[PDB]
């Protein structure tokens, strides 16, 4: 539920391996980032982190906001948040992504490598109709709820 | 260190942002010794 | 540096032509104490005591005596940074573009940098003047859409915990009425051990007008406002009170004493506009520049400020 | 929730009135102590601050924690929360108690009782006694001067 | 008449002593917030496309493709910006995210918003949502802040 855990560590981390050391919930941006990708930030309501967001109007007295939401009101993509300012770092849909998003938790055993993928209602990704996403890895578990996959979003779809 | 200074010469970006700064509060101290409020 | 670089070279050479801030007006010189620190937050504690019960009689033999309990206060001040760009024309194209009497793409509203970055110096300087005063950041003459700001980030106008007094909208013009709610408010001020300390007083125009008028069958050699200048004087042990204008406020009467103890200004050293060192630049001639300025840094006790809203209908 | 509350305050505070200004959650102890007085510390489960307490048990593999309670089942008062070794502080129901008190959301002299949240209510089988008026802190907090001393008789 | 600078000149000097509410002119060319990695394309102009919706228009073949205003399957992007001189309309293709003041036709945040086929938005294919009510300029223009993310259904 936060980009860093809030409890800390009693231990301290072994600095040997160098292999499956990035499945983190840490883990920031996209793991392939190209120097000419269009960054936005917005003020965040909720925790949209690893999820997809849409914009939130509010009465009209404040500025508008993102939050996890998908189908057909899709935004972009959250890739990072800062917590003390509240700012959480936005994709545009239009602009392609690739990096570990935050994935349903309900068959997520049958998601394979090369199956479609489609936002939620809570921006979270299911197995399928609108956008184009697919997932390029399995679902990789870290924490009972939660659970991140490998996938690739190139714009939306006729 | 400050830009008022004619003799001052910035090396680099970060000295020249703080010549701003001490320009600045120069600046508003100078403008709280000129001020002479209205009395009644 | 300024041999290598043109822009550096350029504000340096400019930046004195920019005004300062009126927000100086509205601060003694010991009020304003500068701080290091873009974006982050500043912390500081304060100790209180209280008495839980009525005092204990010491007569023959007793265990239960009364007590007197502590309590801790942590006040946390809030720091943010915001930018801006604007487009101007590359250094190397001002040839191209220098006229009989101006400098520029008139048809096409592009400026040299020099005069871009004095003007949008002003502007930012006109944004955090109004944040201050109003605790808003909002470029809507309604105020609406305002920038959602961090907590813990306050002005003058919207400061919690102070006394607020409203005027009935049938009594928009009756002096008497006006300056009978700021008595009121005046009262219920409680400045204590810092009272002899000078008062400030700042109102909108419309306010003003309705002061200068001799005070009510009418006075002779007796103002309105010689009447609130005396008043404030009796609570501030006959201190400087200290009147200003500004057209920020609308039917808004600010009271507040000018002492260091109670309310006191920290700002950031690098709150007032700064260029940025990024320049976009292409094959055109049209660049970009970056402008970064911090806001926050009002400190101000409970129950020292009045805040007087003239309700108009 | 908080005996300190979390959220930094924004303002300082104005120290020159003397009148009605323990009215705070964080007024832990009580109005009036004795030196000779029996004080205990508990492990917490939950937040049973400014609440009764009564004796929770686990499966045996650790030892017994104190939750909020009342009934049938009351044991002290809890009238502090050292929070980071979630120690409760309690006095028993044997020692007489005077002190602000969480109330159930009232005279002065009205009897008073725990219910099964660990609060006062109007009401048995518990010697309490409201001292004054409920003072609202919050829109659901509610406290209350009161004298616990003993247990009643049924 | 619809030219982004006035042909008209102005009587007096403007007072430059307020900040608020003075960018709410049609002469405000480009995006509110616009960033450093944005895809910009200058065309041949047919017509008067400016902040309007455009479409490629193709001749007989003597002559290059040009833009002209237009919507519906046959937008292509968004003119932000023109020169009168060169008659060179700058468009930044529907690919790429958009954000600013665009004509409206002759409406709430949150409303969804689809070209026509003049270039001029109008409430409901989506490609845009509005982000303020409509703001009047003249008896027939209408402009609005509006935020454009593509083509879907």
């Amino acid at each position: 539920l936060m980009k860093n855990p809030q409890q800390d560590s009693g231990l301290l981390s072994n600095s040997i391996d160098f292999r499956d050391q990035n499945l983190i919930f840490s883990n920031s941006g996209g793991v392939c980032t190209s120097s000419k990708d269009k960054i936005e930030n917005y003020p965040a309501k909720g925790y949209p982190y690893k999820r997809g967001v849409k914009l939130s109007f509010g009465d009209g007295t404040t500025e508008l906001e993102v939050e996890a939401g998908g189908g057909d009101d899709l935004y972009g993509v959250c890739s990072d948040i800062d917590e003390f300012s509240g700012m959480a770092t936005v994709i545009p849909i239009t602009n392609n992504f690739t990096g570990y998003l935050t994935l349903k938790k309900d068959g997520q055993n049958g998601v394979n490598p090369g199956d479609k993928l489609n936002f939620n209602q809570h921006g979270e990704l299911e197995k399928v109709k609108s956008v184009n996403a697919i997932a390029l890895s399995k679902a990789h578990k870290l924490t009972e709820d939660l659970f991140i996959v490998l996938a690739s979003v190139f714009g939306n779809r006729a | 260190a400050s830009l008022l200074d004619s003799n001052f010469v910035p090396i680099n970006f970060t000295e020249f942002v703080q010549a701003i700064s001490n320009t600045y509060k120069q600046r508003r101290i100078q403008f709280y010794e000129n001020l002479k409020r209205h009395k009644r | 540096l300024f041999d290598e670089n043109y822009y550096a070279k350029a504000v340096a050479n400019i930046i004195g032509e920019v005004k300062d801030p009126i927000m100086y007006k509205w601060f003694s010189p010991d009020q304003i104490e500068d701080v290091d620190l873009q974006m982050g937050y500043q912390k500081t504690v304060k100790w209180d005591a209280f008495l839980n019960a009525n005092p204990t009689t010491i007569a023959n033999e007793v265990n239960t005596i009364s007590t007197i309990g502590f309590s801790s206060e942590v006040v946390r001040l809030n720091y943010l940074k915001l930018q801006y760009k604007f487009r101007h024309l590359k250094q190397t194209s001002e040839k191209f573009y220098t006229s009989d009497s101006y400098i520029g793409d008139i048809n096409n509203n592009l400026l040299p940098f020099a005069q871009a970055y004095k003007l949008a110096s002003s502007e930012i300087i006109k944004l955090i003047n109004h944040f201050v005063l109003t605790g808003t950041v909002s470029i809507q003459k309604d105020g609406k859409n305002q920038k959602r700001l961090l907590p813990n980030m306050y002005g003058l106008l919207n400061m919690p915990e102070q006394i607020k007094e409203e005027v009935a909208s049938g009594d928009k013009d009756k002096m008497d009425k006006i300056f009978e709610k700021i008595e009121a408010g005046l009262s219920k001020l409680e400045l204590g051990d810092e009272f002899s300390t000078p008062m400030m007083v700042i109102v909108d125009p419309a306010t003003s007008l309705k002061l200068v008028k001799p005070y009510a069958a009418a006075s002779s050699c007796e103002k309105w406002e010689d009447v609130l200048i005396q008043t404030i004087k009796a609570i501030n042990n006959r201190e400087d009170v200290y009147i200003e204008t500004s057209n920020l406020l609308k039917h808004k009467i600010l009271i507040y004493p000018l002492n260091s103890e109670l309310i006191k200004f920290k700002p950031s050293k690098y709150m007032l506009p700064t260029p940025n060192e990024q320049v976009d630049k292409d094959s055109t001639d049209v660049a970009h520049s970056y402008i970064d300025f911090v806001l926050g840094g009002l400190l101000a006790t409970r129950k020292t400020i009045l805040q007087v809203n003239i309700k108009q209908s």
